[PDB]
């Protein structure tokens, strides 16, 4: 008790820091987080669908998008807390059946993701250094997330 | 290179040790390299640090001509001489015990100080030598005045505190200027105050001369040769006792016309406070100018050198200039990157240097713009710099129209180009100007998935091509002289410079066979934004504007809000960010830092006087030292900037302690038996003498202020004028009202 | 009300005090800071990113936008912007409420960006992402220049970066030394694609 | 052995001070942190993976 | 660790890259690097 | 614990000019031997192999 929140919270951010090669390689893409415990609860807001039009992950993600920060940028609010449904996520659900029927293993379909589904630096045209007196810099757009 | 000091940091130790180094190193430049200091602006509180230290000297030396000229002793004149400046000097060691900062507003603080301290110490040695005029010796009348004036001095030292403390808990940019000249100003007054008990009385019973003992080295050859002057001056000096005299008797017969008047001129106060026009921070000649260039849209980086370096030769050409300071590529919105746009620094001669009256930083800056005018490859202006480096617009707004609801950049754009079409209509709004821009050339290239797939190509093969020749990966790191430096790859310059050297790319598909783009993927000419700016985690465009410097923001912002209001489509919201937003969440202290601090001086001087009505007579003082102030600044049509304002606060402090002495005599004369008439006549007759002491110090040091042409004398005479009519209002207003204030709150204090 | 009674009678003592109050303020005008103005300016973090290549909107939406999510919702922030250019730099300039420390925003800014850190493009991650307590304040500018053209500005710049910049890095209440200027020395591999 | 002697015969000098403690006491009621109790619960840090 | 590297290895690709970033944290007094042949890197940052 | 000789100095002597380890050594011990000839240190010792 009266150890510093915002020190300690440091210390074990370098802690976790040091720790993190040891993770196996799918928690590091997943990422860790570290934050300080804010026990000082002042109030808890509910988003409501009061006749289930919309639905917890709507509501979840409607929260995060237009609430959350907003109310988190209060004077005196440590930390606002979502609790409920999952984020939103473009789930693909396979058919292990109809994916073994085309000869394919699931690692081959999320390599097929991994390979569709990328952003591009596509490059730019006329860019420096040019020989001539190239008259414009065109930057080059292409579609590569989906 | 830029070098940024740390907070608390020493300006002037850094610039040294910089051109101290830079020299060192010097010696080892291989033929062909070279240094140059081309913006050093340490140079400038440089300037400011011997402006006070100079205009101290005047001011000791001021004071004691004044001494001399009135008390007619040259043993009087130490009282000050070693009072100021141990008072000035001493400050140093409180302001470091806060935490504070030998800054520009805090000299200017101390500069602003010194008058205070002066005016103290002539308030003691004044008294005393009046007491011995008397008769009396010097240690007993020394004794007799320091009974007289040392309660009022505790009293004055707390009511000074009381005006300027609250001052500096005020909220932002302008509490964050306030606190440096207030706090300067209360440490000042508490030494000077502490240094008025002790050490100004134990001088002046050490060193002023009783009636006898004379002649001794110095003042047997001053009273030789100025006999005919003190002879003269006393004799007009005594000539205006009498008719002051008069004049409070005059007053005090028509009181009631007096308080007529004083309400008119209450009146006039409050109608030239709102006639002169705000300020905050004044433009000062920062010795360098902003010239921007940009090309037309998506130019190429060849095209702005070339424009970059034709403006620095116009500039280089331009008399006062000393140096073209060049980045091509560097953009206004960010200091971030651009082909189309570049900035020139165009550093100025020194001050003091060929700047004359037609070459002066706004007229560089005005032909520099003609001449550039004829630059038809881009557009260029130059700009004046920032007074402050870090806030902008002093006096006008900025905000950020925000794409909540995935509008698009287009949809997003024609928003905000509605709302810039919305608000020039009249609001009293400005040139509203935004950066947002989305028709820079571009090129899109669609890439045929299912072709690609069965042509065996793969689609991570096809953007790899274009990254890797196109776009340049970084590949692993290579060892030189022990150093990292990055191997890049990258299609060679003549393969990338045009729109189907993209066709003439060639992956590879799966059998081996080389595929072309030309192939695959479709080149189209489009149109986009250089720079993507998200604010607060929204795509976001910004729009600058507001209204000419004697309106103020905020009618200006009302403006805007309700025009956003009725003006942004669906889903496209907008927010304030800078000084607009910050003093949006300000609470304007200034509405509670005033009424606390009138509030806290009337108790003191409630507790000083042990009257609930007297204190009145100190405060219903003020208001005209205001106008005093104001007028002189209406007269020369300048504006209420925030160092004004320190001066206008000064002179209400100035005018109290006037005030406070001229009632505690006339308090005390009446506990004598004298009516309130006679009382306050015999008072104000009494500090005469002083008042005008202080009053002819400042006056005199306004002369040199005055008389400056060809220098740096803009702002010297701008405070200059302003200084003489608060002075003259303040002693005016002082003498001539507080003896009636004084009687009529005594003859309203019971039945 | 005699309390200047004692100093009357003891001139040496009264002289004394105001010796030591002249003492100590000569002391403290040698170790004030010294400086144009007080900090007036929000102290704000820098966040830097380079993506090679790509366009604005893939790095606005692929790397800012991602540590804008992380980096949001900070205690003490007060409001921040993403920068992203077409020659591929992400710039996200954090700013904190005034009189909040500089050197504890930077530490929540730094962990935040690590957290959306394997987000990132394996290319941008690679480059490496930097968390910088701005400055604000200009001492001076130093240029190096070669005034008979002997040597290139990506000369100059790595002479700069090799001799000059850390020397003057070190001197005492220098904050910062910022290169502004051409690109560094690199071993550029120019492809013919044909 | 005593101070209020010299009050007594002040008394707007005593009802000075007062109100400078009462104003000052309500600018700091307008300055408190407000909670139902003081930090009593240990400050902890927590990880998420 | 990078187990096998020779000490120069070690010092030039491991040691001066980790360096160079470190170069110029706030009141950093000096720094020092020491590669050894048993494949440890080791640096001290020495602040004021 | 952590002074290392306080009656006496420690110097750096750096290859700033991408001379060899080899001429770095012979730098050091040109150094080592003129110390030796001035008349106003000690013993100089060195651990670069
Ligand atoms: C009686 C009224 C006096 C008004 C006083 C106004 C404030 C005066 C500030 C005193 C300066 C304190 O800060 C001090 O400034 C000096 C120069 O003055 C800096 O000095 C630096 O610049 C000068 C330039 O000439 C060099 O000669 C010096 O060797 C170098 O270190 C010190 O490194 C710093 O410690
Ligand atoms: C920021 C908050 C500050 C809170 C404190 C404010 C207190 C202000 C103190 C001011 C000083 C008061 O000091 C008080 O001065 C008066 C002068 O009028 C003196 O009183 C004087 O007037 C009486 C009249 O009866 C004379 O007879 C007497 O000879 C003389 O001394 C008191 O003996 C002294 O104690
Ligand atoms: C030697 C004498 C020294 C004199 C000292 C004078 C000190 C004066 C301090 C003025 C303080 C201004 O500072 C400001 O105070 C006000 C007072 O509530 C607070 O303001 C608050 O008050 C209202 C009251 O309804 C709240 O509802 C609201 O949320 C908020 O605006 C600010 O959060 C604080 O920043």
């Amino acid at each position: 008790l009266g150890t510093d929140p915002d020190k300690a919270t440091q210390l074990v951010q370098n802690r976790v820091n040091q720790a993190l090669p040891r993770l196996p390689e799918d928690v590091q893409r997943l990422g860790i987080t570290t934050v300080k415990s804010s026990p000082t609860l002042t109030m808890v807001v509910h988003l409501i669908s009061p006749n289930d039009s919309y639905d917890m992950t709507y509501l979840r993600n409607y929260a995060l998008i237009n609430v959350k920060d907003r109310l988190s940028r209060i004077q005196g609010v440590g930390q606002v807390q979502l609790w409920g449904a999952g984020d939103y996520a473009m789930r693909v659900w396979l058919d292990p059946q109809k994916v073994a029927q085309r000869n394919l293993t699931a690692d081959d379909v999320v390599r097929a993701i991994r390979e569709q589904n990328v952003q591009v630096a596509a490059g730019v045209i006329g860019a420096s250094p040019t020989l001539p007196g190239t008259p414009l810099q065109l930057s080059v757009n292409a579609r590569g997330r989906l | 290179m830029a070098i940024n000091q740390s907070p608390g940091a020493n300006s002037l130790a850094i610039s040294d040790e910089v051109r101290k180094t830079m020299a060192e190193l010097k010696q080892d430049f291989p033929a062909g390299v070279d240094y140059r200091i081309v913006y050093d602006p340490t140079q400038f509180v440089r300037s400011s640090i011997k402006a006070v230290v100079h205009t101290l000297l005047e001011a000791i030396a001021l004071v004691v001509i004044v001494v001399i000229v009135f008390l007619q002793t040259w043993r009087a004149s130490i009282i000050p001489l070693i009072a100021v400046p141990v008072s000035i000097v001493g400050t140093f060691s409180l302001l470091l015990l806060f935490g504070y900062s030998i800054n520009a507003l805090s000299l200017f603080g101390m500069v602003l100080a010194i008058g205070i301290v002066v005016d103290d110490a002539i308030v003691v040695v004044e008294n005393v030598e009046r007491n011995i005029e008397n008769g009396l010796t010097a240690r007993a009348a020394t004794y007799k005045a320091m009974q007289e004036v040392s309660g009022p001095i505790i009293a004055i030292a707390l009511t000074l505190v009381a005006v300027f403390v609250p001052l500096a808990f005020m909220s932002g940019l302008t509490g964050q200027f306030y606190k440096q000249f207030a706090m300067t100003i209360a440490i000042s007054t508490v030494i000077s105050a502490f240094n008025s008990l002790t050490l100004s009385p134990a001088l002046s019973a050490i060193l002023l001369k009783g009636h006898g003992d004379k002649e001794d080295w110095l003042t047997r050859v001053m009273n030789r040769v100025l006999g005919g002057f003190f002879r003269g001056f006393n004799k007009v000096f005594h000539r205006g006792a009498e008719n002051y005299g008069r004049g409070v008797r005059g007053v005090l017969s028509r009181k009631a016309v007096m308080l007529g008047l004083y309400l008119v001129l209450v009146g006039a106060t409050l109608m030239v406070s709102k006639i002169v026009p705000g300020g905050f921070v004044p433009a000062q000649d920062k010795e360098y100018l902003i010239a921007f260039a940009q090309l037309p849209n998506g130019a190429s980086l060849d095209r702005t050198e070339k424009v970059i370096r034709d403006m620095g030769a116009i500039a280089l050409k331009q008399p006062g200039v000393e140096s073209a300071v060049a980045f091509p590529g560097l953009s206004v919105n960010g200091f971030t990157n651009s082909s189309s746009a570049g900035i020139v620094f165009v550093t100025l001669k020194p001050f003091d240097q060929r700047h004359g009256k037609a070459l002066s930083a706004g007229a560089i800056a005005g032909a520099l713009n003609q001449k550039y005018a004829a630059l038809k490859d881009s557009f260029v202006a130059v700009f004046p710099p920032p007074p402050v480096l870090g806030l902008g617009t002093l006096g006008g707004f900025k905000m950020q129209i925000e794409d909540r609801g995935a509008v698009g950049y287009a949809r997003l754009a024609d928003a905000t180009n509605d709302f810039i079409k919305r608000a020039q209509q009249a609001p009293e709004l400005g040139p509203l100007f935004t950066s947002y821009q989305i028709n820079v050339p571009q090129l899109n290239v669609d890439l045929d998935r299912v072709k690609a797939k069965q042509l065996g190509v793969n689609v991570t093969d096809v953007f790899d091509t274009m990254q890797i020749y196109l776009g340049s990966l970084y590949v692993n790191d290579f060892n030189r002289f022990g150093r990292v430096y990055q191997v890049r790859v990258q299609a060679d310059a003549p393969f990338r410079q045009r729109a189907d050297d993209i066709l003439q790319l060639k992956t590879r598909n799966a059998a081996g066979e080389m595929v072309p783009l030309s192939s695959l993927v479709t080149v189209s000419p489009t149109f986009g934004p250089e720079m993507v700016v998200r604010y607060n985690a929204y795509t976001a465009a910004d729009v600058n504007g507001g209204p000419a410097p004697g309106y103020s923001s905020g009618q200006a912002q009302a403006a805007v809000e309700r025009i956003a209001a009725q003006t942004l489509p669906r889903g496209v919201k907008f927010e304030w960010t800078d000084l607009t937003y910050q003093q949006i969440l300000a609470g304007d202290s200034a509405f509670w830092v005033f009424p606390i601090s009138v509030l806290l001086v009337f108790l003191v001087l409630a507790a000083l006087y042990e009257s609930l009505t007297l204190p009145l007579a100190v405060i219903l003082i003020v208001p005209m030292s205001i106008l005093s102030a104001l007028t002189g600044v209406w007269l020369t049509q300048g504006d209420n900037n925030i160092f004004t304002q320190i001066g206008l606060m000064v002179l209400v402090g100035l005018s109290a302690k006037n005030a406070i002495l001229i009632v505690e005599f006339a308090r005390e004369l009446e506990h004598d038996g004298k009516t309130p008439f006679e009382a306050a006549v015999e008072a104000s007759r009494l500090r005469l003498r002083p008042i005008l002491m202080t009053s002819i110090a400042f006056i005199m040091g306004v002369v040199p202020l005055v008389l400056s042409t060809g220098a740096g004398a803009e702002m010297r005479h701008a405070m200059g004028v302003a200084v003489f009519f608060g002075m003259l209002g303040v002693t005016l207003f002082g003498l001539m009202l507080t003896p009636v204030f004084y009687v009529v709150l005594r003859t309203l204090a019971g039945g | 009300m005699n309390i200047s009674k004692f100093f009357i009678d003891r001139p040496i003592f009264a002289g004394v005090l105001s010796v030591i109050i002249l003492l100590a303020g000569m002391i403290a005008m040698f170790l004030l800071p010294i400086s144009e103005y007080p900090e007036v300016v929000p102290p704000s973090v820098i966040v830097k990113a380079q993506y090679p290549g790509a366009n604005p909107k893939v790095i606005a939406e692929t790397v800012a936008s991602p540590l804008e999510e992380q980096i949001n919702g900070v205690e003490d922030m007060l409001y921040m912007q993403s920068q992203a250019n077409s020659d591929g730099n992400m710039t996200i300039t954090v700013t904190f409420k005034l009189g909040t420390d500089p050197d504890k925003a930077t530490q929540l800014v730094q962990n935040r960006v690590n957290q959306a850190l394997p987000r990132l493009p394996e290319d941008v991650q690679r480059l490496g992402i930097t968390t910088v307590k701005s400055s604000p304040t200009l001492t001076m500018v130093v240029h190096l220049i070669s005034p008979n053209d002997s040597y290139d500005m990506t000369y100059l710049r790595n002479y700069a970066l090799i001799n000059v910049k850390d020397r003057l890095s070190r001197i005492q209440g220098v904050g910062q030394v910022q290169l502004w200027g051409a690109g560094d020395y690199a071993m550029r591999v120019w492809l013919d694609p044909q």
